């Protein structure tokens, strides 16, 4: 690979999404190790043309959940008694 | 010298006058962001000793210093790529524009990748990318620059053909010149005055953004 | 892994004390670690020198446990804003922005506590089911191009209607959910049908 | 001049009055030998991260 | 000699490891509004003013560059203003007339309403107009007829 020599991982020529990153756009999973160039996403063609639209009939409700961390553990560290006692 | 702030534009303010725009100008604007670091790991031992293990056993006496500064130096590098994916990878489909460019007189072949080129790059982001010019290891990037063109190319693919839909939901297919004026209204101005002079909004953009290529080509 | 921003927080300040709580076991070059054998074995002359090595190891490690406690805190503090401006505009608002209250068109949000963090529930709307139909920019009618006040001139191949843009409601075009601006001369893609007047 | 590393042949024409090559970062990556007049590239040897 | 030249260099690695870290928090910050520019500028439409170029905001386009983004920020900006006379109501048959969504403007002899950002003068009907109260409490209100369709 570009990131270096990779041993124990068969190569394949399928492409994944990236579970454990290699580096050089190289990732590797296990199924045995394989080692692949990952894939970035599905890929979609968008039907464009210039007198067609595409209208939603319908909807979802979707929630979702963002995790954000407000605070740590409040230390203190006596520098005297850390240093000598 | 005393440095001069502006030109003095004395507003002509009165209780019943109101100035009213007769015309507009499609103004494009670069705004450029750094992103990610070069990736660097540093050996420590290495660094302060090299291959002398008498300096090794002595440094083994100061503990673990060693390892706080590469576990550092490797949080930094991991953050940098989860900079580049929080950036980039914004979008899990991969969209691509259509081959016949009929998007009612508006050009987007300075930003859409050129197929001449091997690197699948727009012509401004060539241009970018021409203009940027002991224990130490570089790490490479887990995006390549490839794969980094080809998110802004879907990215691009779809703000074109879909809107602003397909960072909502599903990629809902939308002609340009009404995608355009869905953004007038949104703006706050009639949908008419969009489709009345849809000819010389196209105009100014394409000279908009042959004036970006031109001022990015010009200036250092 | 669900909530592994906090216990990445969490690891980290234990791993940071665990850390300097270790470095008291480095001599630093001196023959000890500890402060009670040089003072119990040494004279002060060499005793000075012994404990002034170790002084001086251990201020260095605390002074670097300072440093990377005031960079995490700049980071934390960082999250925290990031938090309360979430809280401001998902909870106590509706948010126009896209993807800052969550993936699609954001309804409402719920926060909720979390150890060291919060968790909110964005609540959003997502379009599915989308269909096909035949657009115009505007409808030809007696001379004059009508334009839709809020949606959209769609057709299902015979028929021409509007709706709004994020749902699908057919509707007569009528006069009052359309306006007038100029002739049919002007506007590309105009088409021709009726416009109902009640 | 001591020092670890692999010698490879250099392309890079010294004038006669030099002997070693530095770069930037001033190391030593070129040398001439002095049994034979000829120059030599110090690759340093390939350490890296397992 | 070598514990004085350990801890120079350790001193030496501990100022870079420092400084790195202070230059990362740095760039995460500016990556933190590099994504927050990619979603509210390119993925959607943004009310917000100057976060997404001068002027009103239509839509960006993204462009890689090594180590970095740009943003292509594609705006309107208003051009070639005229004054008019403008007053906040209308008096007609005793009642006051406020715009729906435009102003009031006049060129001298006629009254018309147009939409804010851009000259395109109407005839006042009672379809682009509201009626609230008498012409009695609202200061600056002008004579002008309403025209009914
Ligand atoms: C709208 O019509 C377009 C074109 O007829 C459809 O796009 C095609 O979809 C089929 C099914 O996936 C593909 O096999 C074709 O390759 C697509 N054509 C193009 C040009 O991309 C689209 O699926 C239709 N949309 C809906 C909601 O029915
Ligand atoms: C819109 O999608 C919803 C899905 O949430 C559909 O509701 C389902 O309808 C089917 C058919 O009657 C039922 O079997 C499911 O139990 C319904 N789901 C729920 C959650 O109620 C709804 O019918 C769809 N509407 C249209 C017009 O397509
Ligand atoms: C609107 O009318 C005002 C007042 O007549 C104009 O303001 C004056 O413009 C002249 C032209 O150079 C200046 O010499 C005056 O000093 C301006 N007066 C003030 C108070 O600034 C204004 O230019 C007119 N606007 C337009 C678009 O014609
Ligand atoms: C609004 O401004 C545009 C330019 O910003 C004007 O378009 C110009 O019109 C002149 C004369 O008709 C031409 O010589 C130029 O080539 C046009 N420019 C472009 C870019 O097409 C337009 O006429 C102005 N409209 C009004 C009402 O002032
Ligand atoms: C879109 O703009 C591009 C670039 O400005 C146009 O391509 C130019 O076409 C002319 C005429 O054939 C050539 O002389 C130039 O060399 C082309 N430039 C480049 C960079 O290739 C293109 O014609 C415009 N229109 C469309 C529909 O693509
Ligand atoms: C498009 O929708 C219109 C309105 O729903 C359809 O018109 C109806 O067609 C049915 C089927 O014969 C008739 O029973 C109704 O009387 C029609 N309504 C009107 C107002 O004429 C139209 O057929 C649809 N077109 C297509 C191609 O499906
Ligand atoms: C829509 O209706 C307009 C107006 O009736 C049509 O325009 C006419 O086209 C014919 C045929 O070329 C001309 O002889 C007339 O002089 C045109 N009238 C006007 C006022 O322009 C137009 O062709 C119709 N379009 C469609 C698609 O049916
Ligand atoms: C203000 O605008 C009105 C409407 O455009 C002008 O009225 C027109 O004036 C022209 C020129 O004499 C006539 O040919 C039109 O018949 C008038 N229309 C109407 C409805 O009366 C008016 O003259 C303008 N006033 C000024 C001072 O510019
Ligand atoms: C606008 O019209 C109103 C009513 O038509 C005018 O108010 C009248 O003013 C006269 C003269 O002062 C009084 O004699 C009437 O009693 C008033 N009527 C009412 C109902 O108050 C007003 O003066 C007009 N304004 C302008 C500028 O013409
Ligand atoms: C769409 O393009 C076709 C050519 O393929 C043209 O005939 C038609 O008029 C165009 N429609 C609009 C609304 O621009
Ligand atoms: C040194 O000895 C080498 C041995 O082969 C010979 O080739 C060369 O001519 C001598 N002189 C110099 C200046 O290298
Ligand atoms: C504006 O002020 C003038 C005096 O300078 C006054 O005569 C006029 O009535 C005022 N108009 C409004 C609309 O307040």
């Amino acid at each position: 690979t570009r990131a270096g020599c990779l041993i124990g991982a068969e190569h394949v020529n399928n492409s994944y999404e990236c579970d454990i990153p290699i580096g050089a756009g190289i990732c590797a999973s296990y199924q045995s190790i394989i080692a692949y160039t990952m894939s970035l996403g599905a890929e979609n063609s968008v039907a464009y043309s210039n007198n067609s639209i595409a209208i939603p009939t319908n909807f979802t409700i979707s929630v979702t959940t963002e995790i954000l961390p407000v605070s740590m553990t409040k230390t203190s560290v006596d520098c005297t008694m850390y240093i000598c006692g | 010298y005393t440095m001069s702030l502006g030109a003095e534009n004395s507003v002509a303010y009165s209780n019943n006058s109101i100035a009213i725009p007769t015309n507009f100008t499609i103004s494009v604007t670069t705004e450029i962001l750094p992103v990610s670091m070069t990736k660097t790991s540093v050996d420590c031992t290495m660094y302060i000793c090299g291959d002398s293990t008498e300096c090794s056993n002595l440094l083994l006496q100061y503990g673990s210093f060693c390892t706080q500064l590469n576990r550092a130096l490797t949080g930094i590098a991991v953050e940098q790529d989860k900079n580049t994916q929080e950036v980039f990878a914004q979008v899990k489909q991969i969209y691509k524009t259509p081959p016949i460019k009929d998007f009612g007189g508006f050009n987007f072949s300075q930003i859409l990748p050129d197929p001449s080129k091997p690197s699948k790059r727009s012509p401004i982001e060539d241009l970018l990318f021409n203009k940027v010019t002991n224990g130490l290891t570089v790490l490479p990037p887990l995006l390549t620059d490839e794969m980094i063109a080809q998110y802004t190319s879907a990215l691009l693919a779809g703000t074109i053909t879909s809107g602003w839909t397909f960072g909502a939901g599903p990629a809902l297919q939308i002609p340009f010149p009404m995608q355009m004026a869905y953004r007038f209204n949104g703006i706050g101005v009639t949908q008419n005055v969009l489709y009345e002079n849809q000819k010389l909004i196209a105009n100014q953009f394409n000279s908009a953004i042959g004036k970006i290529q031109d001022s990015l080509s010009s200036t250092p | 892994s669900a909530l592994g921003k906090l216990q990445d927080v969490v690891n980290q300040n234990a791993q940071a004390l665990n850390t300097l709580v270790k470095q008291l076991s480095s001599n630093f070059g001196a023959i000890s670690s500890v402060l009670n054998d040089i003072l119990s074995r040494l004279d002060p002359p060499e005793a000075e020198v012994q404990i002034d090595r170790l002084i001086t190891g251990r201020l260095q490690s605390l002074q670097t446990y300072v440093t990377q406690q005031l960079i995490r805190a700049a980071e934390i503090r960082a999250s925290a804003n990031l938090a309360a401006t979430k809280m401001s505009e998902c909870v106590l608002g509706q948010s126009k922005r896209v993807d800052f209250c969550g993936k699609g068109y954001h309804l409402m949000s719920f926060p909720q506590s979390a150890p060291h963090g919060v968790v909110f529930l964005h609540v959003t709307y997502v379009p599915a089911q989308e269909k096909n139909f035949t657009t115009a920019p505007a409808i030809c009618h007696d001379g004059k191009a009508h334009f839709p006040r809020e949606g959209v001139f769609v057709s299902n191949g015979t028929h021409w209607f509007v709706t709004q843009r994020n749902f699908y409601e057919p509707q007569i075009i009528t006069t009052d959910n359309t306006f007038v601006s100029g002739n049919c001369d002007v506007v590309i893609g105009i088409v021709n049908n009726t416009v109902y007047d009640p | 001049l001591t020092g670890t590393g692999v010698l490879t042949e250099s392309n890079k024409k010294f004038l006669p009055f030099q002997q070693f090559g530095r770069d930037i970062a001033d190391t030593t990556d070129a040398v001439r030998d002095p049994q034979t007049l000829e120059i030599l590239d110090i690759t340093p040897c390939s350490f890296g991260g397992v």
